[PDB]
């Protein structure tokens, strides 16, 4: 039977300072016991000083990031180029993820 | 007369009057100018107000990082068509990782406007658009009419008294086409062009609206104190 | 008077749109004729190519609906092709559903029922065509069935259609009074085609070259149209008698 | 009366006045032609230069269907584009199911049935274009002209638009003087001449010439635009003939 | 589906179909609503060209929407049944989700919204009906009386009338009703309602219906004899 | 949910319904009323799947109350039970069926007779002198076969019901936290507060 | 595109007339005369075969149609409208009756279904009424023999005997004089031929007259043997030869 | 008859232009924007003295930071308000923030042209949408049934609009206080109103950053009416 | 488009009337008169057939009087075809109610639903209304014997005695004169026939031009019987009252 999910491995890490924040992630991409790429980035600048990463199943991770980047674009169009605040981005991502509650994005997301 | 009840009816001379009446709404609209060089493309729009207490109706809309238009006529119809363009530009990016060619943008608007002129119940769009953009084949300027007719041009103008600016650009053709690598001078030529369509009123700080796109310039709009430089 | 624009009854119980669709039939100014032999059914029609720039091979009002069924149309070509395509689809579907080739008369009925719907339903206009279907049916033998914009249809011993239809009709009537039979008592289809052309020449009073005619022939298990040279061979035979 | 107010209504003559009114819109449009040749077809069109501000070579009117069919039209330009968009969908579904590219006669009927369908109801308007089109298939070269009624025929030469009678007269001479056939490269040159001669019926604004062609030998059976040296050679030939 | 825009604007800025629906209301039998200090009373005219009627089974003019709210109307009778049904369904639906019966304002607002929807929906004509909706909110002793009309506007009234010759009875109520001191008792409120109908009706026999609504779902309809006593009392005082 | 009983006597119908609402290893509530008044002289008790029970009971209640307002008339217990049965008969062949069993106890004012209907989640209706749903029946039916008489008073019916509760408290595995008892007669519905 | 005619094309005029039904009845008046006569042991329905051309084969065009083995139909008015009604009538006898009860419908109920179809064309969106009047003759076990008329409105009436179309007024008068309650089937056929001769103008023979009966069961026309309860169709179309035999003793 | 979405020869939609005539028949509504807040005021216009004037709801809350006043066929406004309220709350659900006043207005104006042969006709009501957000501050918008909206410093709509707008032209300046704006609305309403202005036939409201959208009591408005009359008599 | 040919069946006149409803009532006023009379111990339904022909099969015919269930019957005035659509709907609605509640449908409920259907055709859908007026005669255990009427507007009312169709004005005056509340069925039978006999457009009232029916409790003990009169039974009742 066809299994729609996979595990692309890797790990990510976010830390917040007083006047800054970091989002780190390794560049390795794998399937089972093979390496697919030694340099495949999964931490992205999404605009409005928001960095994002969706680690787990890379297909679902890329799909989510792509949708969020697109969400930021349409937020500008619909609300007079207003800057999307980090708290507003987070809530927007909740609705993206929960929209697929019964066929989930297999990822642990950090912004 | 008897053949202007709806868009589905031809006149005895082969005319679509509802399309011509939609064309008339553009002539009533405020003037807007478009012009380009080889490196940049510029939109200049005269905004209109209800009275001194009101704001000035925004004429220019952004579609993507590399494309946008100015409007003249029914503003809600411009919002529908610009929204459609935003989606088509966006579809090209997400699916093909490809910036939508300005020529294809025109083709898509033409086909959208056409379907409204051949079916019962619907109506033609009541707005004209001037699309500028920079893509893989350089700078572009389009003129959209709600009949469906889209035209690629070096420069043009639509709205009330647009013939003044259109004549000026027809004279200045050889000059402004070679304003390469100089944004401010191309805008100046556009501001001087729209000035040929002015009567009694002059260009003030909250009246003028300018937009630009080019080689190393995303589509950006200038209003308020940012256009004071060009008065 | 909107009762003349759509297919609803007028005060005198008439459908004017149907009657005006009948007048569209003669818009092409072409006369057709159909007759039956012993083994065959022949249909002939005038071919007029006025423009010199036209490709004369593409100018045709005879259609091959199925392998066995042929159809000639009297009316404008857009409506003619509309009817032809639909008849082809119906004939093909019939074979698939019921496991045997659609008979000429059954297809005529089906197309007539479709024509009837346009006379009752408002949104659909009638087609301005008269469809003459011909075949050698495996049960009924040589068959001619004809459909019109009213949704009427009937079988024929022979028939004619067009502006000068009445002259051709009476010409044929007088022959069957004389011969005392329902068909052309002839062995080969070649001589039945010769009969058809001869009696059209007498009725219309005009002479024909090879490019002035268009001929369709139905035999057992196939319907086919004749080329210019096949007609020329046929015209030579008439002349030498 | 009132028989001309609604589409799909028969007049007492047996005519659809709305379709005849659409023909008037076609007659108003610019001139376009089609020439059938030895092993292919040639298309050409008149593009009126309304203003100096029009970018030359960048308002293309001739359209390609699939890779082997060319379409050109006169009248309401948007209506023509709508018809070509349908043509492309029809040609795509034919190739999808039957593998082979759509034959020209098959393609002609697909447009013909679609245009004819727009004369059957009062909820739609007839097409405001006459469309000249054709190409090369397994059986050779074919040229077709389609009208607002849905009527189409095969042609040796075709012409429509404001200068149709002038172009038809010039086409009839070519058919008479070349019974054995006209070559592809010749047909391109003749096409240029006929557009220039047909421009006499639209001579207020000067114009821009645009030519395309399909040929089994010259273009390998595919539709291509005539550009550069071959275009300028055809323009010069046409310029020499008017003087 | 039938799509036609029947309700549309005219050059002078009027929606004629809505205005013609008001004419149907003006044709209908008179209906009056008067609210007192501790009650509301709904009075209704019944035309006397119909004898040989069966009043047991004939649809009553005042309809219960719930145990605590009532609805009378003027205009097309068949149209009114549709509004009453919809209102009754919404009343039970509100009890089911909010666990509380509707307020009179809420019920009115719903009925008014339905009427409005039929003024800008394709394929439909407006309701040829105006309603008087009266009652008491749950656990509340303040009387409520509202009016609706075909356009969809609604508002609260101390006292109001609708239907044929309603402008005459409104004239009567405008001078006879004191805002500072409404009818203190049930008798006073019923009498003022009957008096107001007697300006228009004809005879006070089987032409007047009276329904009294009191707090906590206390609704009762008066009989012929009970109403006839008010008619007899008013006429004797009049001769002065 | 679990225990719902019904006894029809001479002049009334008595419904007893357990007060416990359990989930997992926790009794969440011990005062739950597993009944709804459908009309002034008709009461329905219910038991089954969590959520479904109350959702179904309230849905039926709304429909009967709507009928009452529309016609200004109370439906007979027979008519209400037939309506309820049909709803359950539809439900059983749905995508997700209501897993709810009910007893309908009512007093017919036209006949001047008490009536008790037992309907399961499949839509299986029966009129009975005494009824029960779930495991309760395995004890109470045989008990009532012995002690029940058709001409008993309401007070005799309550003592007969006490005898059932005592037996269930003795032999049932689960603690059902006693019962709420309600009487349906000519004067309507009332609750016995001390049981 | 799409059928935008979702509204009635038949409406009440100020005088209370339904114009399109009246006009449909006018179309029936223009149509060729047809008739029906009920006997004690059968029913006869007949009409003239108006040939459009002498080259046309009038055998191929059937004005009298079998609906069920025991029910037949004939019309006056528009032939195409009749043809589709016969198709629909045959199908409805199966879908709404035979596929449910395993037997053919009685005459009155099949008539009722045809009427329903014709009524809907009077009220539904974007359609005109049917331009025909039908005469339906039939037999069933519990009602015996029966004859019905169906008009464009969808109204239907049972008749002892009647006529519709061109010369119906004169034909009905003729039938009133001749009809009695003791008529045998052969006597009714004889009267039908006499009545029809009055309205027919040109040739009067078995090739220009179409006539069918609802009489005794016909085991020979069943097509199989072995089931005793199945005894054959009561509907029989009289041949060209069978009509001419009765025209000699006329 | 003729199509609902038909253009006139002058290039305007017939139905939209006719709806504008309906709005002119409506009761007067005035809005004034200041740096201390935006004030909204309306003429109630009771058709009869028996009608309880406090039930006339022509000023309405959309969210805590956005208010709305209407004029014309006020029944048509109910679904527009319903949409506005849902849009505002829905945006707060999706983005955990207050929605911009302009974005709200644009969402309401998208309904306007969704008519034809969607609803059967345009709205017969104009709206004054007043509010505050962090980006563009205190704002006043005029939303029409054409689908167009203009921002205004001050605006009057309804039967006395052209007369009131000419009065607002002279009186408005960029340094108006809230108290000055309250009196100005009352002053201009009293001029254009048929009946004499009081607390029962006119209603005031405002929106401030601190307290949000508030409809004024009849007691509070009455004191502002009394304060207004004294100030005009004082010179 | 198609707008051109739309009659607009569901609109108001400037006076506030529904054109198509008013014209449908004008149609019904030419139909054969139908009378309903309610007595204390039963109900009478009488109706005049529209200009009969001598060759019309009278015994196996149904034009005016139709059975909805065992307890309810209707008399028709208008288009028969239209009435039969509504009758089959009413017959189904009665069986739905019986299936749901295991009780025969109350008369008013059936009448209301049938009247609500007619109402719908006047407010939406763009179709012509049903050109039919009904007289409902029925019994239930709540209100006993009941007479109702409904018309194309979808408005219904209850009656002690009522007429529909032709000459209702004259017929209603005669009923209003001779009717009283303590009346028996046999007396009501006589009144119904006498009224038709005077209001008829025919020369003389005969058995072959009439349909007749009674709803009595004349069965055995506490149960209702519907009697649709046969031709010979109408002949006898016409002689018994002394009309022929
Ligand atoms: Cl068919
Ligand atoms: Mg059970």
């Amino acid at each position: 039977q066809f299994n729609p999910y996979g595990d692309n491995g890797g790990t990510i890490l976010g830390i917040a300072g007083e006047d800054f924040a970091v989002l780190a992630g390794d560049t390795r991409n794998i399937t089972d016991y093979s390496i697919n790429s030694r340099y495949e980035p999964k931490v992205f600048d999404c605009g409005d000083n928001i960095v994002m990463s969706a680690n787990g199943f890379a297909a679902d991770g890329d799909a989510l990031v792509k949708r969020f980047k697109n969400s930021v674009k349409w937020y500008h169009f619909d609300h007079n180029d207003k800057k999307l605040s980090i708290n507003s981005a987070a809530r927007n991502i909740q609705h993206l993820l929960y929209g697929k509650r019964f066929f989930p994005y297999y990822v642990h997301t950090i912004i | 007369n008897n053949y202007d009840g709806d868009t589905v009816t031809f006149s005895p001379t082969g005319r679509l009057f509802q399309v011509e009446y939609a064309l008339e709404a553009i002539k009533q609209g405020s003037v807007t100018v478009g012009l380009r060089s080889n490196t940049h493309a510029v939109l200049v729009a005269l905004k209109r107000n209800a009275d001194e207490l009101s704001s000035y109706q925004k004429k220019i809309i952004k579609c993507d990082e590399h494309m946008g238009l100015s409007l003249a006529g029914l503003a809600p119809d411009a919002r529908v068509l610009s929204n459609y363009l935003r989606q088509q530009c966006n579809y090209s990016s997400l699916v093909f990782n490809r910036k939508l060619a300005v020529e294809r943008a025109g083709h898509l608007l033409c086909d959208k406007a056409q379907k409204n002129t051949q079916s019962y119940g619907g109506r033609p769009y009541g707005v004209g658009l001037l699309i500028i953009g920079y893509d893989k084949s350089g700078a572009h300027l389009l003129e959209f009419q709600p009949s469906g007719n889209v035209t690629e041009l070096y420069g043009t103008a639509i709205g009330a008294r647009s013939q003044g600016a259109k004549t000026y650009l027809e004279r200045t053709l050889d000059t402004f086409i070679k304003i390469d690598g100089n944004p401010d001078e191309l805008i100046k030529a556009g501001v001087e062009a729209i000035s040929q369509s002015l009567r009694d009123e002059s260009l003030t700080v909250d009246n003028l609206s300018i937009a630009i796109v080019g080689k190393d310039t995303p589509f950006t709009i200038y209003d308020g104190e940012a256009v004071a430089k060009y008065i | 008077g909107y009762d003349r624009h759509i297919t609803i009854f007028s005060p005198e119980g008439r459908l004017y749109q149907v009657e005006y669709a009948f007048k569209a039939t003669n818009q092409t100014n072409i006369n057709s004729l159909a007759v039956r032999g012993k083994d065959c059914t022949v249909v002939i029609s005038q071919k007029k190519v006025p423009d010199k720039l036209l490709d004369p091979t593409t100018v045709s009002y005879i259609f091959c609906i199925s392998r066995t069924i042929g159809m000639v149309v009297n009316g404008p070509i857009p409506d003619a092709r509309n009817a032809a395509l639909r008849a082809k689809a119906e004939a093909a579907e019939f074979r698939y559903k019921y496991g045997y080739d659609m008979p000429c008369d059954v297809l005529a009925k089906r197309m007539a029922n479709l024509s009837q719907i346009y006379t009752q339903r408002a949104y659909m206009r009638p087609l301005g065509v008269i469809l003459t279907f011909v075949s050698v049916d495996e049960e009924l033998g040589p068959s001619i069935y004809k459909t019109d914009p009213a949704g009427y249809y009937v079988g024929y011993k022979a028939t004619a259609t067009g502006p000068k239809q009445q002259e051709i009709t009476t010409n044929l009537e007088n022959h069957f009074k004389k011969s005392k039979i329902d068909h052309i008592n002839e062995e080969s289809w070649e001589k039945v085609v010769e009969f058809a052309i001869t009696h059209m020449i007498d009725a219309l009073g005009t002479e024909f070259s090879k490019n002035d005619l268009e001929v369709g022939v139905a035999t057992k298990d196939k319907f086919f149209t004749l080329s210019a040279e096949n007609i020329e061979e046929r015209l030579v035979a008439i002349a030498e008698q | 009366t009132g028989y001309d107010l609604s589409n799909s209504v028969f007049s007492p003559d047996g005519r659809n006045f709305q379709v005849e009114y659409a023909v008037k819109a076609v007659e108003n449009g610019t001139t376009s032609i089609g020439i059938k040749c030895n092993d292919g077809v040639v298309f050409a069109v008149e593009k009126l230069i309304t203003s100096k501000l029009l970018v030359p070579q960048k308002n293309v009117k001739i359209q390609v269907v699939d890779r082997h069919i060319g379409c050109v039209y006169s009248g309401l330009i948007p209506d023509g584009r709508h018809l070509v968009n349908r043509g492309r969908e029809e040609a795509a579904s034919f190739k999808k199911l039957y593998k082979t590219p759509i034959p020209i006669p098959a393609f002609a009927d697909r447009l013909g049935q679609y245009v004819q369908a727009h004369t059957l109801y009062n909820s739609v308007r007839p097409f405001g274009v006459s469309t000249i089109f054709g190409g090369v298939d397994k059986n050779g070269a074919h040229l077709y002209m389609l009208e607002p009624s849905g009527s189409y025929w095969g042609y040796k030469g075709a012409a429509t638009g404001k200068g149709r009678q002038s172009a038809k007269a010039e086409l009839e001479k070519l058919v008479d003087h070349h019974p054995e056939g006209l070559s592809a490269r010749e047909a391109v040159k003749q096409a240029a001449k006929i557009i220039y001669l047909a421009h006499e019926d639209n001579k207020e604004k000067d114009f821009e010439l645009e030519i395309s062609w399909c040929s089994l030998s010259e273009t390998n059976g595919l539709h291509k635009f005539v550009k550069g040296d071959l275009l300028q050679e055809a323009i010069d030939f046409a310029q020499k003939e008017i003087n | 589906g039938y799509d036609r825009a029947l309700s549309i604007f005219s050059p002078d800025g009027h929606i004629f179909q809505v205005e013609y629906a008001l004419e149907a209301v003006k044709r209908g039998t008179c209906a009056v609503g008067v609210k007192g200090k501790n009650c509301v009373v709904l009075g209704c005219e019944r035309r006397s060209t119909l004898k040989l009627q069966d009043t047991r089974i004939t649809p009553s003019k005042v309809s219960k929407i719930d145990s605590h709210v009532v609805l009378s109307f003027s205009g097309l009778n068949a149209d009114s049944r549709i509004l009453i049904e919809k209102a009754r369904v919404e009343a039970q639906s509100h009890r089911l989700t909010l666990e509380d019966p509707v307020t009179v304002e809420y019920l009115t607002r719903y009925v008014a919204g339905v009427q409005q929807r039929y003024t800008q929906s394709g394929g439909v004509r407006p309701f040829g009906v105006s309603t008087l909706i009266a009652g008491f909110d749950p656990r509340d002793d303040e009387p409520k009386l509202y009016q609706t009309e075909p356009s969809g506007i609604y508002s609260s009234w101390s006292a109001q009338t609708i239907g044929r010759n309603s402008k005459t009875v409104r004239e009567f109520l405008e001078k006879n009703y004191d805002r500072k001191e409404p009818p203190a008792t049930v008798e006073e409120c019923v009498k003022l309602t009957v008096r107001s109908l007697l300006e228009v009706v004809q005879t006070g026999a089987k032409n007047i219906e009276i329904t009294v609504v009191k707090p906590d779902s206390d609704i009762v309809a008066l009989s012929s004899e009970e109403i006839n006593q008010y008619v007899t009392q008013i006429e004797q005082e009049k001769q002065e | 949910m679990d225990i719902i009983l019904g006894i029809r006597v001479q002049d009334s119908v008595i419904l007893a319904s357990s007060k416990a609402v359990t989930r997992g290893i926790s009794v969440l509530k011990d005062s739950d009323d597993k009944t709804r008044q459908l009309s002034p002289h008709t009461l329905m008790s219910f038991a089954g799947e969590a959520g479904d029970t109350v959702q179904f009971a309230e849905y039926i209640q709304a429909n009967i109350q709507l009928y009452s307002i529309r016609e200004d008339y109370e439906l007979s217990p027979q008519a209400v039970s037939s309506f309820v049965r049909q709803e359950l008969a539809k439900s059983i062949r749905s995508r997700r069926p209501y897993q709810v069993n009910v007893l309908i106890g009512g007093y017919d004012k036209k006949k001047n007779k008490p009536e008790l209907y037992q309907i399961d989640y499949l839509g299986t209706k029966v009129e009975l002198p005494y009824g029960a749903h779930g495991y309760s029946g395995f004890y109470t039916f045989s008990l009532l076969d012995h002690h029940y008489r058709p001409d008993m008073t309401t007070e005799e019916g309550l003592d007969l019901l006490k005898l059932c509760v005592q037996e269930l408290e003795k032999r049932m595995p689960m603690d059902f936290k006693g019962v709420i008892v309600k009487i349906v007669d000519k004067d309507g519905i009332r609750q016995v507060d001390d049981f | 595109m799409t059928d935008r005619y979702s509204f009635s094309l038949t409406t009440f005029s100020p005088s209370g007339k339904l114009g399109q039904i009246d006009y449909a009845l006018t179309a029936v008046k223009q149509g060729v005369t047809s008739l029906g006569i009920k006997a004690t042991n059968g029913v006869v329905i007949a009409t003239e075969k108006k040939s459009s051309s002498p080259l046309a084969m009038s055998e191929t065009l059937s004005k009298v149609s079998l609906l069920t083995p025991d029910i037949g139909a004939v019309y006056s008015g528009m032939g195409p409208d009749y043809r589709v009604l016969v198709d629909k009538s045959r199908k409805v006898a199966h879908t709404s009756y035979k596929r449910i009860y395993g037997e053919y419908p009685p005459t009155k109920l099949l008539v009722s279904e045809v009427a329903k179809i014709m009524q809907e064309a009077t009220q539904s969106g974007g359609v005109r009424p049917f331009g025909v009047s039908l005469l339906i003759a039939g037999h069933d076990e519990f009602n015996g023999f029966s004859l019905y008329q169906v008009d464009p409105s969808g109204s239907y009436f049972p008749w002892k005997a009647t006529a519709i179309g061109k010369g119906s007024v004169a034909a009905k008068t003729f039938l009133e004089k001749r009809w009695n309650d003791e008529l045998e089937l052969e006597d009714a056929i004889h009267i039908a031929l006499l009545t029809l001769k009055e309205s027919v103008e040109g040739e009067f023979n078995g090739d220009t007259i179409e006539l069918a009966i609802i009489g005794d069961e016909n085991p020979d026309l069943l097509g199989y043997t072995g089931i005793p309860t199945d005894k054959g169709p009561r509907f029989r179309k009289l041949t060209s030869q069978e009509i001419n035999d009765r025209l000699e003793a006329l | 008859d003729r199509g609902v979405s038909t253009f006139s020869p002058e290039g305007r939609l017939f139905q939209v232009e006719y709806s504008l005539e309906a709005i002119k028949l409506g009761s007067t509504a005035i809005g004034i924007a200041t740096k201390e807040g935006v004030v909204l005021g309306v003429e109630k216009r009771a058709t009869s003295p028996l009608l309880e004037s406090d039930s006339i709801e022509k000023i309405v809350e959309i969210d805590r930071h956005i208010g709305c006043a209407m004029s014309g066929l006020t029944a048509d406004a109910r679904s527009m308000i319903e949409h506005a309220r849902t849009a505002a709350v829905t945006h707060n659900l999706y983005y955990d923030e207050d929605i911009n006043v302009e974005s709200l207005t644009q969402s309401v104006c998208d309904l306007a042209l969704r008519f034809g042969e969607l609803m059967s006709r345009p709205f017969g009501v104009a709206l004054l949408i007043a509010g505050h957000d962090a980006d563009d501050g205190y704002q006043l918008f005029h939303a029409e049934p054409s689908g167009t909206f203009y921002r205004y410093n001050a605006k009057a709509i309804g039967s006395g609009s052209e007369g009131a707008q000419a009065e607002l032209l002279n009186e408005w300046h960029s340094s108006l206080t809230l108290k000055e704006a309250e009196l100005l609305v009352l002053k201009i309403l009293k001029q254009v109103m048929e009946e004499k202005l009081d607390e029962n036939n006119a209603q005031l409201s405002c929106i401030t950053k601190q307290d949000g959208f508030k409809i004024y009591d009849n007691e509070k408005t009455a004191e502002l009416i009394k304060e207004l009359k004294e100030k005009e008599a004082a010179e | 488009g198609s707008r051109r040919y739309d009659s607009r069946t569901t609109i108001f006149s400037p006076e506030g009337r529904l054109y198509q409803v008013e014209y449908a009532l004008e149609s019904i006023s030419h139909a054969g008169t139908a009378i309903g009379i309610m007595a204390s111990d039963g109900i009478v339904l009488a109706a005049e057939r529209k200009v009969t022909s001598t060759l019309l099969e009278q015994d196996t015919s149904t034009e005016k009087l139709y059975k909805l269930n065992d307890k309810i019957a209707v008399a028709v005035a208008g288009l028969t075809a239209d009435a039969e659509i509504l009758i089959n709907t009413a017959r189904i609605h009665a069986q739905n109610y019986l299936k749901t509640y295991n009780e025969d449908i109350p008369v008013e409920i059936l009448v209301r639903r049938l009247s609500d259907i007619k109402q719908g055709y006047t407010q939406h859908g763009g179709l012509r209304p049903f050109g039919v007026s009904f007289i409902y005669a029925g019994y239930d255990d709540r209100y006993g014997y009941q007479l109702y009427t409904s018309n194309p507007s979808g408005n219904y009312t209850g009656w002690k005695a009522i007429s529909v169709g032709a000459n209702t004005s004259a017929a209603q005056t005669l009923l209003q004169m001779d009717y009283k509340d303590d009346m028996k069925v046999d007396d009501a039978i006589e009144l119904a026939l006498k009224t038709l006999s005077k209001t008829t457009d025919s020369s003389a009232l005969t058995y072959d031009r009439l349909e007749f029916a009674t709803i009595r409790k004349g069965a055995n003990d506490g149960e209702v019987y519907q009697k649709i009169f046969k031709p010979q039974e109408i002949k006898d009742i016409l002689v018994k009252t002394g009309i022929t």
